[PDB]
């Protein structure tokens, strides 16, 4: 968030809807987000194997 | 018609539920459209073309 | 230092059913608390007239057929409940339709009545597909506000009433939506009052300057347990 | 879950909110100006405590 | 919180502060608005260079 | 494709709009999504279950 | 039907049976809440028959689960009719696509607790347009049987119980039918002979 | 059709001299929600009072300022002047002058006063002297209006930039410290969904709480008069 002041811009935490019910402890966590909006990673076989 | 609790589409992952909210309302905004045609009393060209 | 009062300056009628109000002029703060107070008076209190019961001749439930007639007994129920009418001197009145032929049912079919009228005359009640068929009913409306489903009244009263005798809900409230807003209103003096402006969307059977006359006097009426305490 | 991301939202804050800077004399007087449309909840301000 | 307060003052003043916390919160979250739309959710535009 | 044709129909791009309490008239502070959803009543009734 | 469908709904309604499927085109000679009767072309015509099809619909029967099974016709009388048309459509069907449930108007938010944990809050505009109003189908059965004693009889005399509790009973001894029963009321009247009792 | 089911104002309570709470009962469907809110709306907002609006000190004339002999700086005694209830009788304007030596506790029980122009609570301290040396002259101005107005605007809708020792206050005209209400459900013999309204109400000692409801009924339902009939 790069929200200005009186003369200038500066930073701050996030207002986004998911990040404010994850950081909160409401619900979720970071290995949610991190599928939801990164990649999900190696999956394993039935059999134990990757 | 019916509130719904945000709090549970993260950490359920169920994603499909958020764009059909958004394309259900797509379909809906475009027979508004054609619905005024038929009460203004439009000729068959304009709703042919639309 | 006195408060101005607002004033019904103007009313358009955009169509038979939608129109438009205006109040100015309004003090500052006085747009929302009087725009919201009438919005939740008009959606639930307003009153008018609706379809209580059917009888139909040789017809025994809803569940049921009629010869030559191409819909079910409930979905000839579901379009009757659905009429709009407005009655002029009494609280209940009975009407009658006979129809024979090929062809749509409507509105207009219903026999003329002295002081009751019929704002859509074309509304669809069923179809005739039969040269030799023909349907004859005798339709009883109301007048009462609010919503009151045939589950609640037939506990009303308890006396036997003959079978064949078709119980319908009953929604006679005749507002369907209101919105609202405040403007910036021209006075030459000053520049701190506003308007407001109310769009209602009605069924017919109601007048828009008649509606916010009701709902001013309940409200009025209601605020006199505080005037005047203990 | 909602009393926490409700508790949580009404004790962040924010930089340039509106109403930044007043001076209260108690809690009352932050509420009676939040109802009223003055400042806003993550707004920095200075108020009297016991 | 809740904990201190058990240990400070005891039962009573505890299940009465509970509720109030509930109200509160309840009536807050109802006000703040929160909502969840698909624009939430950012994916980074360094992803498919890393891929 | 959502996007485009929610333009066609004269609607928000992002799905989100400005809603009232009817409470209170006031506003919410921040936009809610709206839209349509397809819903299902379950043989489930609580006249059986009670 | 659903506003955002898969494509799939046509092939699930019309091969589960539930429909009335045209076999041969034609049409429409008449139409009914009850029947229809196809008139036949001349290239699909059997030389040697009348060549009129007639589909009989089937009307608000109970299912194994107590629901209602009823057929309503899509057609209008006079217009012409293809091969594998649908002409009425079952329970959940319309126009030929399987259809679940309703679209709704929804908004993603809390409000005041009423939602805490995936509960519902509903408009009363839901529950007064009867969108979710579904009907329910059940069935009693009475059985006369013999004893040591002499048989039962099904009658319409029933000892110790005031007469306005057999005004919807007929001479038989069966209610009519078009009643309005609630609980207590009597179906079926049925006497059985009894042994001496001591006091 | 139009009769509507009317309440009974039972039970005010007086929690203190200036602290009530006020049951209105049984109520239609929906209208606990409309009176409370339209009367909290106007008790906060619209009220008429008379408040301190500015004030001038002596070598004291800058904002951040420090006089000597007193424990605190200025800042909070143009937070302390916030809380002076004052009852001003037959003007819109009235200036006030203070002033003392010694030690001790500063209070408006010293202050000069007027017959048109009355003072709710003496025992409001405004400062502490520290010093027998110590001394400080003010001179107040105590206006009219009505709502909450604060300085940020007063500075900035107005541009008659005077002489520098007005030192602004923020105005509280209205009486009313803090309202509150809500919404419970109450049972007429065999019916069920209707309301019962409790206001919570707190003022200064300028009006009871009872008169501040009854002005703001009054204030709305005068409002209405060109639509009743």
């Amino acid at each position: 968030t790069v929200i200005n002041r009186d003369g200038q811009e500066e930073k701050q935490v996030s207002f986004n809807s998911i990040y404010m019910m994850a950081d909160s402890g409401a619900r979720g966590s970071a290995a949610q987000i991190r599928q939801l909006a990164g990649m999900r990673g190696l999956m394993a076989k039935p059999d134990g194997s990757i | 018609d019916i509130v719904l609790n945000p709090l549970g589409v993260p950490s359920r992952m169920n994603i499909g539920q958020i764009l059909e909210t958004h394309l259900g309302m797509a379909a809906k905004g475009i027979g508004d459209k054609i619905n005024a045609m038929l009460k203004q009393q439009q000729e068959v060209a304009k709703l042919r073309e639309f | 230092t006195e408060f101005l009062k607002p004033r019904l300056v103007d009313i358009e009628q955009v169509s038979s059913t939608h129109a438009k109000v205006t109040l100015e002029p309004l003090e500052r703060g006085f747009g929302h608390t009087l725009g919201n107070a009438l919005r939740r008076i008009l959606l639930s209190s307003m009153p008018g007239c609706a379809v209580t019961e059917v009888e139909i001749d040789g017809v025994l439930h809803e569940y049921s057929t009629k010869e030559g007639v191409q819909e079910d007994i409930l979905e000839i129920l579901l379009n009757l409940k659905g009429l709009a009418v407005r009655v002029q001197g009494k609280d209940e009145v009975i009407l009658t339709l006979n129809k024979s032929g090929i062809g749509p049912v409507t509105a207009a079919d219903i026999t003329h009545d002295g002081d009751v009228e019929i704002v859509k005359p074309q509304h669809v009640i069923c179809h005739l597909t039969d040269e030799n068929a023909s349907i004859s009913m005798r339709i009883k409306v109301q007048r009462g506000r609010g919503y009151v489903p045939a589950s609640t009244r037939i506990h009303s009263e308890e006396d036997e009433r003959p079978i064949g005798r078709l119980l319908v809900d009953a929604c006679y409230s005749p507002v369907e939506r209101i919105a609202y807003n405040v403007e910036a209103a021209r006075v030459e003096q000053r520049t701190d009052l506003d308007k407001l402006v109310i769009e209602m969307e009605t069924n017919g059977t109601i007048d828009p300057e008649e509606a916010i006359r009701r709902a001013a006097t309940i409200l009025a009426e209601q605020l006199e347990a505080f005037v005047d305490l203990r | 879950q909602d009393v926490v991301l409700g508790l949580y939202y009404m004790t962040r804050d924010c930089v340039n909110a509106k109403g930044e800077g007043m001076v209260l004399t108690g809690p009352k007087e932050a509420e009676r100006l939040y109802r009223s449309g003055l400042a806003s909840l993550h707004a920095r301000v200075k108020v009297r405590i016991t | 919180m809740l904990n201190t307060c058990y240990r400070i003052l005891g039962l009573k003043p505890t299940v009465i502060f509970a509720d109030q916390i509930m109200y509160t919160g309840f009536a807050y979250a109802a006000r703040s608005g929160a909502s969840v739309g698909i624009d939430d959710m950012v994916i980074p535009e360094k992803k498919h260079e890393i891929i | 494709e959502i996007k485009e044709l929610l333009k066609l129909g004269d609607l928000p791009t992002s799905g989100q709009i400005r809603l009232y309490d009817g409470r209170t008239g006031e506003q919410f502070e921040r936009p809610v999504t709206v839209g349509y959803m397809y819903m299902l009543k379950l043989n489930h009734l609580v006249d059986d279950k009670m | 039907k659903p506003l955002v469908g898969t494509g799939m709904e046509r092939a699930v309604a019309v091969d589960s049976g539930v429909t009335a499927v045209a076999k041969r085109g034609g049409v429409v000679q008449y139409v009914d809440a009850s029947r229809i009767v196809i008139k036949v072309n001349e290239d699909e015509m059997y030389p040697g028959e009348a060549g009129i099809d007639i589909y009989n619909l089937t009307k608000y029967t109970r299912s194994n689960q107590n629901t209602c099974i009823n057929q309503m016709p899509c057609v209008s009388l006079g217009e012409p009719v293809e091969r594998g048309d649908v002409l009425a459509d079952g329970p959940s069907t319309d126009l030929g696509e399987l259809a679940l449930g309703q679209n709704m108007r929804v908004a993603f938010m809390p409000w005041n607790g009423y939602n805490f944990e995936d509960s519902i809050l509903v408009s009363e505009r839901v529950v007064q347009e009867d969108r979710f109003t579904t009907i329910h189908i059940q069935e009693l059965a009475c059985v006369s049987r013999d004893t040591k004693l002499g048989p039962e009889e099904i009658t319409a005399d029933i000892p110790n119980v005031g007469e306005a509790a057999l005004s919807k009973l007929d001479e038989s001894g069966i209610v009519y039918i078009g009643a309005e029963v609630t609980g207590g009321d009597i179906l079926v009247g049925k006497v059985t002979p009894k042994g001496e009792t001591q006091l």
